[PDB]
C-alpha cells in the first residue's frame, strides 16, 4: 500500500568570511538573519516559512 | 405466565444464547458490499474454519495507515434472560370505578400513582385471608 | 515431556504456551496454544488439518507432565486467529466442575446432614469428594 510521501527536504551548506578585503561587513551581521529566521518568532510562537529561490535554478 | 403461548419464548431465549456460541470477527479490506444480516460463508480454508456463519454489523475503520478495512463482526455478546425488566418494591395505587375483567378472571382495575397514567386502567389481582 | 491427550489419541502437534490454572474455589482450567503450519507443504499439510478437526467442542483433553498426569479435563472454548500467514489456534479446557455451572436447577433438602447435601450434589458430573 501507500501510506503517505515524506516532504520534500533540502540539504545546502553555506560559507562566511570577512578579512579578505573584498569583504568587509562583518559576518555577525549575515548570521544575525540566519540564526533568525531559522528559529522561533517571538510574535507568534513557530517557524517562519522560509522561501529559497535561485536564478535560473 | 409472561405471554398467551410460552412456545415463541422458549424459542427466543435458545436462539439469543446460540448467538455467543460462535463470535468473531473478520477484518477486511475496504468493501459496502455487506450489511449486518448477510450469512456470508468460509470456504478455501482449513478443517477448523470453514462454514456459513452469519453477521452481526460491520465497521469501517478509515485511517492513515492500514487504508480502508470494512471489518465484519459476527456473534452477539450475552443476555440477561428476564422476561421483563424487574421491579420488586411494592406500591401502592387507587381503585378506578369498575370495568370487567376481559380476561375472564376476577381482577380488579385500578391505577397506580406511580405512573402518570389517570386514563388508563390496570387489572389486578385481589388476595383475601380465607378465600376458599 | 509434556504430552497433550485429546479423546485418547496422543494427538502430535505443538504447543507453543501451556497454562494449567488452579484455586481455592473455582474450577481449575488450561490453556494451550498451537500452530498449525502453513509453510510445508504436501503430506504432512493436510494431515495437521485432521488433527486439529478432532477438537470439537467436549471432549476428554488430557495433560501429562513428566510420565504424571497434569490436568484431565472437557474441553471448551477453542478460539483460531489467522492473521496473515500465521495461524494458530487457542484451546481451553475444564474440569468436571464445569458440568454444574450453568443449568439452574432446584432441590428442597429436608433433614439432612451439611454434607450429605453436597456429596450429593457434587456427584451429578462424577466428582468424588473426599472428606
Amino acid at each position: 500500500r501507500y501510506v503517505i510521501s515524506e516532504p520534500v527536504g533540502l540539504n545546502l551548506t553555506l560559507l562566511f568570511d570577512s578579512q579578505m578585503p573584498g569583504n568587509t561587513t562583518p559576518i555577525e551581521t549575515q548570521l544575525a538573519m540566519l540564526k533568525s529566521l531559522c528559529a522561533v518568532d517571538a510574535a507568534t510562537g513557530s517557524p517562519y516559512f522560509l522561501r529559497i529561490t535561485w536564478g535560473k535554478m | 405466565l409472561p405471554e398467551a403461548t410460552l412456545q415463541t419464548l422458549s424459542n427466543s431465549w435458545l436462539n439469543y444464547q446460540q448467538m455467543t456460541g460462535v463470535q468473531g470477527h473478520i477484518v477486511l479490506a475496504g468493501t459496502r458490499d455487506f450489511a449486518p444480516g448477510e450469512s456470508i460463508t468460509l470456504s478455501g480454508f482449513g478443517a477448523g474454519l470453514d462454514g456459513t456463519a452469519m453477521l452481526s454489523g460491520v465497521n469501517q475503520q478509515f485511517d492513515t495507515q492500514y487504508g480502508w478495512r470494512s471489518e465484519l463482526v459476527i456473534g452477539l455478546p450475552a443476555s440477561m434472560l428476564e422476561p421483563a425488566p424487574p421491579v420488586r418494591s411494592l406500591h401502592i395505587g387507587t381503585v378506578a370505578g369498575f370495568t370487567a375483567d376481559p380476561q375472564h378472571l376476577d381482577r380488579i382495575a385500578i391505577h397506580l400513582p406511580a405512573l402518570n397514567l389517570p386514563d388508563s386502567l390496570i387489572f389486578a389481582r385481589l388476595s383475601k385471608p380465607w378465600a376458599s | 515431556h509434556i504430552t497433550l491427550d485429546i479423546a485418547g489419541q496422543r494427538s502430535t502437534l505443538g504447543i507453543r504456551r501451556l497454562r494449567v490454572q488452579q484455586l481455592i474455589n473455582e474450577i481449575p482450567l488450561a490453556q494451550l496454544e498451537l500452530h498449525i503450519p502453513t509453510d510445508n507443504h504436501g503430506a504432512a499439510d493436510n494431515a495437521v488439518q485432521h488433527e486439529v478437526s478432532r477438537f470439537t467442542l467436549g471432549v476428554r483433553v488430557g495433560i501429562a507432565q513428566d510420565n504424571k498426569p497434569l490436568f484431565d479435563g472437557y474441553l471448551v472454548q477453542k478460539k483460531m486467529q489467522l492473521k496473515g500467514k500465521e495461524w494458530s489456534v487457542r484451546l481451553e479446557a475444564r474440569h468436571a466442575l464445569q458440568k454444574l455451572t450453568f443449568l439452574p436447577h432446584s432441590r428442597v433438602f429436608r433433614q439432612q446432614d451439611d454434607s450429605t447435601v453436597m456429596k450429593g450434589l457434587l456427584q451429578s458430573a462424577g466428582v468424588k469428594l473426599t472428606q
